[PDB]
RNA sequence: UGUACAACGGGGUAUUGUAAGCAGUAGAGUAGCCUUGUUGUUACGAUCUGCUGAGAUUAAGCCUUUGUUGUCUGAUUUGU
RNA sequence: GAAUGUUACCGCAAUAGUAAUUGAACUUAGUACGAGAGGAACAGUUCAUUCGGAUAAUUGGUUUUUGCGGCUGUCUGAUCAGGCAUUGCCGCGAAGCUACCAUCCGCUGGAUUAUGGCUGAACGCCUCUAAGUCAGAAUCCAUGCUAGAACGCGGUGAUUUC
RNA sequence: GCAGUCAAGCGUUCAUAGCGACAUUGCUUUUUGAUUCUUCGAUGUCGGCUCUUCCUAUCAUACCGAAGCAGAAUUCGGUAA
RNA sequence: GUGAACAGCCUCUAGUUGAUAGAAUAAUGUAGAUAAGGGAAGUCGGCAAAAUAGAUCCGUAACUUCGGGAUAAGGAUUGGCUCUAAGGGUCGGACGAUCAACUU
RNA sequence: AUUCAUAAUAACUUUUCGAAUCGCAUGGCCUUGUGCUGGCGAUGGUUCAUUCAAAUUUCUGCCCUAUCAACUUUCGAUGGUAGGAUAGUGGCCUACCAUGGUUUCAACGGGUAACGGGGAAUAAGGGUUCGAUUCCGGAGAGGGAGCCUGAGAAACGGCUACCA
RNA sequence: GAAACUGCGAAUGGCUCAUUAAAUCAGUUAUCGUUUAUUUGAUAGUUCCUUUACUACAUGGUAUAACUGUGGUAAUUCUAGA
């Protein structure tokens, strides 16, 4: 199967392809959230720890934490939940969903790195990726800089440069509260 | 090869053992032997048959090892760039201690104090014009 | 006279489904007696819970065995 | 099972018996053939039918395991624990037996028949035949399988003091 | 009941691929008759069930030869029980 | 005792324990049981077996000589325990005392 | 017409509401803090009223039918008490109790090629026949049931199940 | 100003006439028998606490879409892990 690995310290991610039943099999009967020590899966990932988070079987149905089961089942789903985005106020749909227990019926495992191993993984540890948007509400700026209700925000807000060609500009949020 | 479990007794079923019933709906049932099979047919309730996993669970028989198993952990690490912020801008920014902040600060804080009262007199300006600005 | 054999005992394997005894502010209640109830007690009460996957049975054509105990030359024939 | 010295172990094989059977699917192929409509087979593959010989891991049947439990009526003062009810009745039930109700196994060489042929006279031609000869069937004979002649047999061990 | 010989005819044409009149030679003994040899001091009827074996005039299956056999399907015939 | 019962089953009194015996548990029997899935396909024919069955409450067709048919058919219920209510007698003037049953 | 509106006492409450919201203007006033104040209006918010509704509900009125005469309490039929449930009255439902309720002035049952009304057609009058269909009311979304959302749906160009 | 959150609406409209015979419906009543978004008019000085060494009010908490990126399925207004 294909592994979907995220390094959420850097905000990085890359996919990996494992053929070899014995290399995979380490993931079997493991549930969502279980940790998995790395070396078993490869020599690259030696030491690395993975917390499983979800992923898809063939036919593409998403896993859903909490089901248990290594099979698929059809559930009534509601507002505020995984694997369902409601079309209408108070709409519920009965939908197929995959169990949270890993089997070889999965096209893709979704892992999140919890501990770094002894060696670097290129697109993941080597590369590092900027947090798209900065604090907008007053006291969140105060916190992301540690400030006191003294320091005055305005000159602490983020300032994003972007060019008109020969006119390079500067846009900041609009503080709230 | 899989070990199924007896759906009346919770017993381990190894390949070849017992039987598999397929009900009208399509609920599949597996029995490990003809005892569980029979008790199922008599419409017995596993929860009241004492040798079953189900009864044993419902009566807190056993466990003890589970009320003993507790703890374990390990966690964390460090820092990644943000695009328009290399780890270096992030070191440089973070590092600089209060007295440069106050410095920087009270400079700008005086610097545009000038701009404010300047624009203000600018108002009265386009207004002693606009309470004039004749023929 | 044995790396013997047997009877028992032990362990394993099985079957059934939780023994007897004791205990219980478990139990629909009824009825007595009192100091009349921050848990009153006495009688009776199917059943329920705990000790208790307990107890019973297990070669009679199951497996095993560092234990206990015992046994170990009676009869009849046969020759080119 | 007496008698071939006694007793034992390992063997030979005369004779007699003997067994396997039939279908389909895939593929060959929408091919050969055919105006079209239609429409095969050999080799290779997977299964099945009827038969047969075993076997009991498994599943199922049987139950005096009177093995465990439950139940009615009576009897032993009660309890415990038991008797009787032609095996009192019910649920489960090991083992054994056992079912296309379960699973496994069912050999390969020759020689021929019909027939088609080769060479070839009779008859200087011709001819599969007269002499000679090739190929050839669910056939036959062997291989294999079962008994083993109690008047068929081989090799081998030990052969008596009380 | 079953099988031949002749070949007028059938078979678009063509006797004999498949058939075959008038006649004619046979074979069989699960038809039915004819007979009255055995048994009337006894040989226990019909059908079925069960089970073994034998015949071949072969329905299927093996290999063939024919055809009015293009293919498919059939039909005639051989060795075959 | 159970129960509707002189039934069946178990008991007391009384009476028996007498009808060759021992060892095995092949076939085939005689008598007694059970069988997965199918359900009369067996057979002259459901022969033999099997299935039903007590009681309470519900419900009950055609037809009919109006009596029947009828337990038609078809259904629910049924243990144990602990309670509730109702159903008599006798004697003293709408009560009062006393005695006694089981049944619903 | 009230145990009405409203209020008073004692308590009760997994405590309802009592503005951590948005837009325009920027002004007054000193003990000069960016002090304390402050214009117009938006969206909210509790309770009451109003409006748009809704749900039940009184009185009378329906076609053919007796080859439908007794009907209603299986498993509420009619009423009493109490409760539960409802937004709320009510056998709506449940307990307990009673034996009621309708009917020749036609109950009950059957039929309807029956949605009801405003209306239509036919012109002496009295009538007769029709109204699926432009407005009002009702019901439904293939058939049944169930329910989420919500002020409001037992919704179908919402979900859920079963049947086709 | 896309996307998305939030709010409101989708219970109106339109269509049909299957059911339905004291039902619906009509005229007429009742709520001293109830629910009512909205519109309109009104309506809130009380909220903390053994009650001097105080309680963010110059205003307290995180979790999520869209998005970024990694993915699954023949296939839908399917959607998972980060
Ligand atoms: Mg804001
Ligand atoms: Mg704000
Ligand atoms: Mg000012
Ligand atoms: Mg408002
Ligand atoms: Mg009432
Ligand atoms: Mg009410
Ligand atoms: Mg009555
Ligand atoms: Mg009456
Ligand atoms: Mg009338
Ligand atoms: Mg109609
Ligand atoms: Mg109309
Ligand atoms: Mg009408
Ligand atoms: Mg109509
Ligand atoms: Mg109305
Ligand atoms: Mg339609
Ligand atoms: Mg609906
Ligand atoms: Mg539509
Ligand atoms: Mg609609
Ligand atoms: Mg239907
Ligand atoms: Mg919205
Ligand atoms: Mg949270």
């Amino acid at each position: 199967m294909k592994l979907n690995i995220s390094y959420p310290v850097n905000g990085s991610q890359k996919t990996f392809e494992i053929d070899d039943e014995h290399r995979i099999r380490v993931f079997f009967d493991k549930r969502i959230g279980q940790e998995v020590d790395g070396e078993a899966v490869g020599d690259e990932f030696k030491g690395y720890v993975f917390k499983i988070s979800g992923g898809n079987d063939k036919q593409g149905f998403p896993m859903k934490q909490g089901v248990l089961l290594p099979t698929r089942i059809k559930l009534l789903l509601t507002k505020n939940v995984s694997c369902y985005r409601p079309r209408r106020d108070g709409e519920r749909k009965r939908k197929s969903v995959r169990g949270a227990i890993v089997g070889p019926d999965l096209a893709v495992l979704a892992l999140v790195i919890v501990k770094k191993g002894e060696q670097e993984l290129e697109g993941l540890t080597d590369t590092t990726v900027p947090k798209r948007l900065g604090p907008k509400r007053a006291n969140n700026i105060r916190k992301f800089f540690g400030l006191s209700k003294e320091d005055d925000v305005r000159d602490f807000v983020i300032r994003r440069e972007v060019t008109k060609g020969e006119k390079t500009y500067t846009k900041a949020p609009k503080i709230q509260r | 090869m899989k070990v199924e479990i007896d759906s009346f007794s919770g017993a381990k079923i190894y390949p070849g053992r017992g039987t598999l019933f397929v009900r009208g709906d399509s609920k599949i049932f597996r029995f490990q032997n003809s005892k569980s099979a029979s008790l199922f047919k008599q419409r017995k309730n596993p929860r009241r048959i004492a040798w079953t996993v189900l009864f044993r669970k419902h009566h807190k028989k056993g466990i003890t090892e589970e009320v003993a198993k507790k703890r374990s952990r390990k966690t964390v690490k460090a820092q990644r760039p943000i695009t328009g912020a290399s780890l270096d801008l992030i070191k440089e920014r973070r590092s600089l201690k209060p007295e440069v902040r106050k410095a920087n600060r009270e400079e700008k804080l005086k610097a545009n104090k000038e701009k404010k009262k300047a624009e203000k007199a600018a108002r009265k300006a386009e207004k002693a014009k606009s309470a004039g600005t004749q023929s």
